[PDB]
Protein backbone atom coordinates (compact mmCIF):
# COMPACT_ATOMS: atom_id res chain seq x y z
CA UNK A 1 0.00 0.00 0.00
CA UNK A 2 1.16 3.73 0.07
CA UNK A 3 3.64 5.17 2.60
CA UNK A 4 2.73 8.21 4.07
CA UNK A 5 5.08 10.55 6.27
CA UNK A 6 2.19 12.84 6.64
CA UNK A 7 -1.04 11.61 7.99
CA UNK A 8 -4.42 13.68 7.04
CA UNK A 9 -7.77 13.83 7.33
CA UNK A 10 -9.55 11.70 4.47
CA UNK A 11 -12.45 14.30 4.26
CA UNK A 12 -12.49 17.81 3.13
CA UNK A 13 -16.34 18.95 2.44
CA UNK A 14 -19.23 16.97 4.02
CA UNK A 15 -22.89 16.04 3.06
CA UNK A 16 -26.19 16.69 5.07
CA UNK A 17 -27.44 13.35 4.22
CA UNK A 18 -27.89 10.44 1.77
CA UNK A 19 -30.70 8.22 0.84
CA UNK A 20 -30.32 5.40 3.39
CA UNK A 21 -31.07 2.57 0.80
CA UNK A 22 -28.07 3.41 -1.44
CA UNK A 23 -25.66 2.78 1.56
CA UNK A 24 -23.36 -0.33 1.65
CA UNK A 25 -21.29 0.92 4.63
CA UNK A 26 -20.07 3.16 6.44
CA UNK A 27 -16.71 3.79 8.46
CA UNK A 28 -16.59 6.20 11.66
CA UNK A 29 -13.39 7.34 12.55
CA UNK A 30 -13.06 8.68 16.42
CA UNK A 31 -10.80 11.59 16.56
CA UNK A 32 -7.25 10.65 16.83
CA UNK A 33 -3.20 10.78 15.99
CA UNK A 34 -4.06 11.66 12.21
CA UNK A 35 -7.23 13.36 12.48
CA UNK A 36 -9.15 16.50 14.78
CA UNK A 37 -12.55 16.09 13.79
CA UNK A 38 -14.51 12.76 13.62
CA UNK A 39 -15.36 11.67 9.84
CA UNK A 40 -17.68 9.52 8.69
CA UNK A 41 -17.73 7.72 5.35
CA UNK A 42 -20.13 6.12 3.54
CA UNK A 43 -19.24 3.18 0.71
CA UNK A 44 -21.91 3.22 -1.75
CA UNK A 45 -23.41 0.51 -3.72
CA UNK A 46 -21.89 1.68 -6.36
CA UNK A 47 -18.30 1.44 -5.40
CA UNK A 48 -18.44 5.01 -4.97
CA UNK A 49 -17.66 6.79 -1.59
CA UNK A 50 -19.27 9.89 0.40
CA UNK A 51 -18.53 11.83 2.80
CA UNK A 52 -21.17 12.50 5.69
CA UNK A 53 -21.52 14.82 8.48
CA UNK A 54 -21.09 13.51 12.00
CA UNK A 55 -23.02 16.77 13.53
CA UNK A 56 -25.78 15.73 11.07
CA UNK A 57 -29.17 14.66 13.02
CA UNK A 58 -29.86 12.43 9.64
CA UNK A 59 -26.43 10.84 9.49
CA UNK A 60 -26.85 9.56 13.82
CA UNK A 61 -30.34 7.69 12.66
CA UNK A 62 -28.87 6.36 9.57
CA UNK A 63 -26.21 4.19 11.56
CA UNK A 64 -29.04 3.28 13.58
CA UNK A 65 -30.66 2.13 11.35
CA UNK A 66 -28.47 -0.21 9.71
CA UNK A 67 -27.35 -1.59 13.25
CA UNK A 68 -31.04 -2.98 13.42
CA UNK B 1 -21.93 13.93 -4.04
CA UNK B 2 -19.93 16.39 -4.94
CA UNK B 3 -18.09 15.58 -1.54
CA UNK B 4 -15.54 12.53 -2.13
CA UNK B 5 -12.66 11.06 0.05
CA UNK B 6 -9.41 12.23 -0.67
CA UNK B 7 -7.44 9.39 -1.58
CA UNK B 8 -3.97 9.49 -1.48
CA UNK B 9 -1.93 8.90 -4.32
CA UNK B 10 1.25 6.43 -4.50
CA UNK B 11 3.68 5.79 -7.25
CA UNK B 12 6.12 2.26 -6.54
CA UNK B 13 8.60 4.37 -8.84
CA UNK B 14 9.43 6.54 -6.11
CA UNK B 15 9.62 4.20 -3.49
CA UNK B 16 12.68 1.64 -4.46
CA UNK B 17 14.47 4.46 -5.79
CA UNK B 18 14.47 6.15 -2.93
CA UNK B 19 16.19 2.92 -0.74
CA UNK B 20 19.50 2.80 -3.15
CA UNK B 21 19.78 6.35 -2.79
CA UNK B 22 19.72 6.54 1.37
CA UNK B 23 22.20 2.86 0.60
CA UNK B 24 24.65 5.22 -1.58
CA UNK B 25 24.87 7.89 1.51
CA UNK B 26 25.08 5.43 4.22
CA UNK B 27 28.39 4.05 2.58
CA UNK B 28 29.66 7.55 1.86
CA UNK B 29 29.21 8.89 4.81
CA UNK B 30 30.30 5.84 6.93
CA UNK B 31 33.18 5.74 5.50
CA UNK B 32 33.78 9.76 4.92
CA UNK B 33 33.21 9.95 8.85
CA UNK B 34 35.68 7.44 9.98
CA UNK B 35 38.52 8.91 8.09
CA UNK B 36 38.10 12.19 9.78
CA UNK B 37 37.98 10.44 13.05
CA UNK B 38 40.77 8.19 12.39
CA UNK B 39 42.89 11.24 10.92
CA UNK B 40 42.27 13.34 14.22
CA UNK B 41 42.49 11.10 16.87
CA UNK B 42 45.48 8.93 15.41
CA UNK B 43 48.10 11.67 16.54
CA UNK B 44 47.31 13.79 19.81
CA UNK B 45 49.81 16.71 18.64
CA UNK B 46 48.48 20.53 17.38
CA UNK B 47 44.94 19.20 18.61
CA UNK B 48 43.65 22.88 17.61
CA UNK B 49 40.57 24.36 18.79
CA UNK B 50 38.97 23.38 15.33
CA UNK B 51 39.67 19.73 15.81
CA UNK B 52 37.08 19.15 18.72
CA UNK B 53 34.61 20.42 16.42
CA UNK B 54 35.24 18.80 13.64
CA UNK B 55 35.80 15.28 16.56
CA UNK B 56 32.47 16.27 17.46
CA UNK B 57 31.11 16.59 14.04
CA UNK B 58 32.00 13.41 12.64
CA UNK B 59 30.41 11.54 15.27
CA UNK B 60 27.10 13.57 14.55
CA UNK B 61 27.17 12.65 11.43
CA UNK B 62 28.01 9.55 11.96
CA UNK B 63 25.69 8.70 14.43
CA UNK B 64 22.88 9.96 12.40
CA UNK B 65 23.91 7.98 9.45
CA UNK B 66 23.82 4.91 11.42
CA UNK B 67 19.84 4.94 11.53
CA UNK B 68 19.64 5.48 7.70
CA UNK B 69 19.33 1.97 6.88
CA UNK B 70 16.59 1.32 9.30
CA UNK B 71 14.21 4.69 8.13
CA UNK B 72 14.88 3.56 4.32
CA UNK B 73 13.62 0.07 4.59
CA UNK B 74 10.28 2.08 6.50
CA UNK B 75 10.22 4.04 3.43
CA UNK B 76 9.46 0.64 1.63
CA UNK B 77 6.91 -1.13 3.64
CA UNK B 78 6.36 1.40 6.43
CA UNK B 79 7.00 1.03 9.97
CA UNK B 80 6.63 -2.78 10.85
CA UNK B 81 9.35 -2.44 13.15
CA UNK B 82 7.54 -2.04 16.49
CA UNK B 83 6.95 0.74 18.78
CA UNK B 84 9.77 0.63 20.90
CA UNK B 85 12.10 1.45 17.93
CA UNK B 86 9.87 4.09 16.67
CA UNK B 87 11.04 5.97 19.96
CA UNK B 88 14.99 4.72 20.10
CA UNK B 89 15.38 5.31 16.59
CA UNK B 90 13.78 8.39 16.07
CA UNK B 91 15.56 9.80 19.13
CA UNK B 92 18.63 8.91 17.73
CA UNK B 93 18.01 10.67 14.36
CA UNK B 94 16.63 13.64 16.00
CA UNK B 95 19.34 14.19 18.81
CA UNK B 96 21.82 14.07 16.05
CA UNK B 97 20.53 16.23 13.51
CA UNK B 98 19.71 19.34 16.27
CA UNK B 99 23.68 18.35 17.13
CA UNK B 100 24.90 18.62 14.00
CA UNK B 101 23.07 21.88 12.87
CA UNK B 102 24.19 23.62 16.08
CA UNK B 103 27.84 22.55 15.51
CA UNK B 104 27.79 24.40 12.31
CA UNK B 105 26.90 27.39 14.30
CA UNK B 106 29.68 27.27 16.88
CA UNK B 107 32.12 26.08 14.35
CA UNK B 108 31.25 29.78 12.39
CA UNK B 109 30.98 31.80 15.88
CA UNK B 110 34.98 29.91 15.90
CA UNK B 111 35.59 31.73 13.00
CA UNK B 112 34.44 34.79 13.49
CA UNK B 113 36.17 35.27 16.61
CA UNK B 114 39.88 33.70 15.39
CA UNK B 115 39.75 36.28 12.02
CA UNK B 116 37.67 39.47 13.37
CA UNK B 117 38.93 39.36 17.15
CA UNK B 118 42.28 37.91 15.95
CA UNK B 119 44.06 41.19 17.54
CA UNK B 120 41.51 41.93 20.75
CA UNK B 121 41.62 39.43 24.15
CA UNK B 122 37.87 38.28 22.95
CA UNK B 123 39.22 35.50 20.95
CA UNK B 124 40.49 34.01 24.11
CA UNK B 125 37.40 32.47 24.73
CA UNK B 126 37.59 29.77 22.04
CA UNK B 127 39.24 27.90 24.22
CA UNK B 128 35.81 26.76 25.75
CA UNK B 129 35.38 24.26 22.80
CA UNK B 130 35.50 21.61 25.12
CA UNK B 131 32.46 22.27 27.60
CA UNK B 132 30.45 24.42 24.84
CA UNK B 133 30.64 21.19 22.66
CA UNK B 134 29.25 19.59 25.82
CA UNK B 135 26.37 22.29 25.97
CA UNK B 136 25.49 22.01 22.66
CA UNK B 137 24.74 18.13 22.96
CA UNK B 138 23.25 18.22 26.21
CA UNK B 139 21.06 21.18 24.23
CA UNK B 140 20.03 18.88 21.40
CA UNK B 141 18.75 15.93 24.04
CA UNK B 142 16.32 18.54 25.68
CA UNK B 143 14.64 19.46 22.27
CA UNK B 144 14.64 15.88 21.19
CA UNK B 145 12.56 14.63 24.49
CA UNK B 146 9.14 15.59 22.75
CA UNK B 147 10.07 12.91 19.84
CA UNK B 148 10.44 10.15 22.71
CA UNK B 149 7.60 11.76 24.62
CA UNK B 150 5.35 11.40 21.99
CA UNK B 151 5.73 8.69 19.01
CA UNK B 152 4.10 5.11 18.69
CA UNK B 153 3.07 3.30 15.39
CA UNK B 154 0.10 4.00 13.95
CA UNK B 155 -1.81 1.54 12.50
CA UNK B 156 -4.26 3.38 9.87
CA UNK B 157 -6.55 1.90 6.59
CA UNK B 158 -5.46 3.91 3.92
CA UNK B 159 -1.99 3.74 4.70
CA UNK B 160 0.78 1.18 6.48
CA UNK B 161 1.68 1.86 9.65
CA UNK B 162 3.56 4.78 10.36
CA UNK B 163 6.30 6.50 13.27
CA UNK B 164 3.66 8.97 13.84
CA UNK B 165 2.90 11.36 16.98
CA UNK B 166 -0.06 10.68 19.60
CA UNK B 167 -0.08 13.66 21.76
CA UNK B 168 -4.48 13.13 22.02
CA UNK B 169 -7.24 13.83 20.63
CA UNK B 170 -6.29 17.74 19.16
CA UNK B 171 -2.89 16.01 17.77
CA UNK B 172 -2.88 17.66 14.62
CA UNK B 173 -2.98 21.22 16.31
CA UNK B 174 -0.44 20.40 18.89
CA UNK B 175 1.89 18.53 16.28
CA UNK B 176 2.08 21.71 14.67
CA UNK B 177 2.96 23.23 17.76
CA UNK B 178 6.13 21.05 18.23
CA UNK B 179 7.41 21.81 14.55
CA UNK B 180 8.03 25.09 16.02
CA UNK B 181 11.23 23.60 17.76
CA UNK B 182 13.15 22.62 14.59
CA UNK B 183 11.93 25.39 12.35
CA UNK B 184 13.09 27.90 15.04
CA UNK B 185 16.51 25.82 16.96
CA UNK B 186 17.18 24.23 13.78
CA UNK B 187 16.77 26.42 10.67
CA UNK B 188 16.49 29.96 11.83
CA UNK B 189 18.52 30.29 14.98
CA UNK B 190 21.45 28.63 13.22
CA UNK B 191 20.99 30.47 10.02
CA UNK B 192 20.91 33.50 11.86
CA UNK B 193 24.16 33.04 13.55
CA UNK B 194 26.14 31.69 10.35
CA UNK B 195 25.23 34.06 8.50
CA UNK B 196 26.40 37.13 10.99
CA UNK B 197 29.38 35.47 11.54
CA UNK B 198 30.17 34.95 8.30
CA UNK B 199 28.76 38.04 7.15
CA UNK B 200 31.39 39.96 8.97
CA UNK B 201 34.73 37.63 8.86
CA UNK B 202 34.20 38.29 4.91
CA UNK B 203 34.51 41.83 5.55
CA UNK B 204 37.53 41.46 7.47
CA UNK B 205 38.80 39.15 4.53
CA UNK B 206 38.00 41.61 2.00
CA UNK B 207 40.21 43.98 3.26
CA UNK B 208 43.11 42.20 4.53
CA UNK B 209 46.02 41.96 2.03
CA UNK B 210 47.01 38.10 2.44
CA UNK B 211 47.48 35.91 -0.42
CA UNK B 212 45.24 33.06 0.64
CA UNK B 213 42.35 35.80 0.88
CA UNK B 214 40.77 34.64 -2.29
CA UNK B 215 40.23 30.54 -1.55
CA UNK B 216 38.87 31.67 2.11
CA UNK B 217 36.13 33.62 0.76
CA UNK B 218 35.38 30.66 -1.61
CA UNK B 219 35.31 28.13 1.34
CA UNK B 220 33.33 30.55 3.29
CA UNK B 221 30.31 30.63 0.49
CA UNK B 222 31.00 26.85 0.14
CA UNK B 223 29.84 26.37 3.17
CA UNK B 224 26.57 29.13 3.27
CA UNK B 225 25.34 27.98 0.01
CA UNK B 226 25.44 24.16 0.95
CA UNK B 227 23.54 24.99 4.48
CA UNK B 228 21.28 26.86 2.44
CA UNK B 229 20.89 24.37 -0.49
CA UNK B 230 20.40 21.38 2.11
CA UNK B 231 18.18 22.59 4.31
CA UNK B 232 15.76 25.60 3.33
CA UNK B 233 13.66 23.32 0.79
CA UNK B 234 12.69 21.28 3.13
CA UNK B 235 11.43 23.83 5.65
CA UNK B 236 9.81 25.98 2.82
CA UNK B 237 7.77 22.42 2.52
CA UNK B 238 7.35 22.04 6.10
CA UNK B 239 5.91 25.81 6.63
CA UNK B 240 4.03 25.16 3.34
CA UNK B 241 2.40 21.98 4.89
CA UNK B 242 1.42 24.78 8.22
CA UNK B 243 0.05 26.98 6.30
CA UNK B 244 -2.31 24.60 4.66
CA UNK B 245 -3.64 22.54 7.51
CA UNK B 246 -4.15 25.95 9.14
CA UNK B 247 -6.50 27.05 5.96
CA UNK B 248 -4.66 30.14 5.66
CA UNK B 249 -3.68 28.82 1.90
CA UNK B 250 -6.74 26.87 0.22
CA UNK B 251 -6.68 22.97 0.69
CA UNK B 252 -7.54 20.64 -2.28
CA UNK B 253 -6.48 16.71 -2.95
CA UNK B 254 -3.92 18.26 -5.35
CA UNK B 255 -2.52 20.40 -3.50
CA UNK B 256 -2.07 17.71 -0.34
CA UNK B 257 -0.24 15.71 -3.11
CA UNK B 258 2.15 17.93 -4.47
CA UNK B 259 3.26 18.51 -0.78
CA UNK B 260 3.16 14.36 0.31
CA UNK B 261 6.10 14.18 -2.73
CA UNK B 262 7.30 17.59 -2.65
CA UNK B 263 8.61 16.26 1.62
CA UNK B 264 9.76 12.67 0.30
CA UNK B 265 12.56 14.76 -2.08
CA UNK B 266 12.97 17.11 0.09
CA UNK B 267 14.23 14.58 3.29
CA UNK B 268 16.53 13.29 0.24
CA UNK B 269 18.10 16.20 -0.28
CA UNK B 270 18.86 16.80 3.28
CA UNK B 271 20.19 14.06 4.45
CA UNK B 272 23.39 14.55 2.22
CA UNK B 273 24.46 17.09 5.16
CA UNK B 274 25.84 13.98 6.59
CA UNK B 275 28.38 13.33 3.56
CA UNK B 276 29.58 16.60 2.31
CA UNK B 277 30.42 17.79 6.20
CA UNK B 278 33.44 15.72 5.90
CA UNK B 279 34.14 17.15 2.84
CA UNK B 280 33.38 20.78 3.19
CA UNK B 281 34.59 21.58 6.51
CA UNK B 282 37.42 19.01 7.12
CA UNK B 283 38.95 17.39 3.67
CA UNK B 284 39.41 21.33 2.40
CA UNK B 285 42.19 21.89 4.94
CA UNK B 286 46.32 21.06 4.35
CA UNK B 287 46.35 19.31 7.87
CA UNK B 288 43.61 16.98 7.12
CA UNK B 289 44.88 16.30 3.30
CA UNK B 290 48.85 16.00 4.84
CA UNK B 291 47.66 14.25 7.74
CA UNK B 292 45.25 11.44 6.00
CA UNK B 293 48.92 10.81 3.62
CA UNK B 294 51.32 10.48 6.64
CA UNK B 295 48.97 8.22 8.13
CA UNK B 296 48.50 5.90 5.30
CA UNK B 297 52.71 5.18 5.03
CA UNK C 1 -18.86 -13.39 6.57
CA UNK C 2 -15.91 -11.77 8.23
CA UNK C 3 -17.44 -11.69 11.36
CA UNK C 4 -18.58 -15.44 12.96
CA UNK C 5 -17.72 -15.52 16.78
CA UNK C 6 -18.37 -11.54 17.42
CA UNK C 7 -17.01 -10.36 20.58
CA UNK C 8 -18.80 -9.66 23.90
CA UNK C 9 -16.82 -7.00 25.18
CA UNK C 10 -13.93 -4.44 23.69
CA UNK C 11 -12.02 -1.38 25.75
CA UNK C 12 -14.01 1.62 24.55
CA UNK C 13 -10.89 3.51 24.77
CA UNK C 14 -8.97 1.19 22.68
CA UNK C 15 -11.23 1.38 19.57
CA UNK C 16 -9.43 3.64 17.20
CA UNK C 17 -12.28 3.39 14.20
CA UNK C 18 -15.67 0.93 13.64
CA UNK C 19 -16.82 0.08 10.15
CA UNK C 20 -20.25 -1.09 9.42
CA UNK C 21 -21.04 -3.24 6.89
CA UNK C 22 -24.74 -4.10 5.68
CA UNK C 23 -26.27 -6.94 4.38
CA UNK C 24 -25.13 -7.62 0.82
CA UNK C 25 -23.89 -10.34 -1.90
CA UNK C 26 -21.06 -11.33 0.10
CA UNK C 27 -22.61 -12.37 3.54
CA UNK C 28 -26.23 -12.26 4.74
CA UNK C 29 -26.05 -11.10 8.11
CA UNK C 30 -24.95 -7.16 9.26
CA UNK C 31 -21.12 -7.15 10.57
CA UNK C 32 -19.96 -4.58 12.66
CA UNK C 33 -15.60 -4.63 12.63
CA UNK C 34 -13.90 -2.63 14.60
CA UNK C 35 -10.23 -1.63 14.09
CA UNK C 36 -8.13 -1.00 17.84
CA UNK C 37 -5.42 1.60 18.24
CA UNK C 38 -2.93 -2.04 17.94
CA UNK C 39 -3.86 -3.02 14.73
CA UNK C 40 -5.90 -5.90 15.45
CA UNK C 41 -9.31 -6.46 14.14
CA UNK C 42 -12.41 -7.52 16.41
CA UNK C 43 -15.89 -7.87 15.40
CA UNK C 44 -18.32 -5.97 17.48
CA UNK C 45 -22.32 -7.88 18.18
CA UNK C 46 -24.55 -5.40 15.98
CA UNK C 47 -27.60 -6.67 18.44
CA UNK C 48 -25.58 -5.16 21.72
CA UNK C 49 -27.01 -2.44 23.40
CA UNK C 50 -23.23 -1.31 24.80
CA UNK C 51 -21.91 -1.49 20.92
CA UNK C 52 -24.89 1.24 19.97
CA UNK C 53 -23.30 3.55 22.99
CA UNK C 54 -20.00 3.43 21.83
CA UNK C 55 -21.05 4.27 18.06
CA UNK C 56 -23.20 6.86 19.56
CA UNK C 57 -20.52 7.67 21.69
CA UNK C 58 -17.83 8.78 18.93
CA UNK C 59 -20.22 10.64 16.81
CA UNK C 60 -20.98 13.02 19.76
CA UNK C 61 -17.29 14.14 20.32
Amino acid sequence: ASVATELRCQCLQTLQGIHPKNIQSVNVKSPGPHCAQTEVIATLKNGRKACLNPASPIVKKIIEKMLN
Amino acid sequence: LDAAPCEPESLEINKYFVVIIYALVFLLSLLGNSLVMLVILYSRVGRSVTDVYLLNLALADLLFALTLPIWAASKVNGWIFGTFLCKVVSLLKEVNFYSGILLLACISVDRYLAIVHATRTLTQKRYLVKFICLSIWGLSLLLALPVLLFRRTVYSSNVSPACYEDMGNNTANWRMLLRILPQSFGFIVPLLIMLFCYGFTLRTLFKAHMGQKHRAMRVIFAVVLIFLLCWLPYNLVLLADTLMRTQVIQETCERRNHIDRALDATEILGILHSCLNPLIYAFIGQKFRHGLLKILA
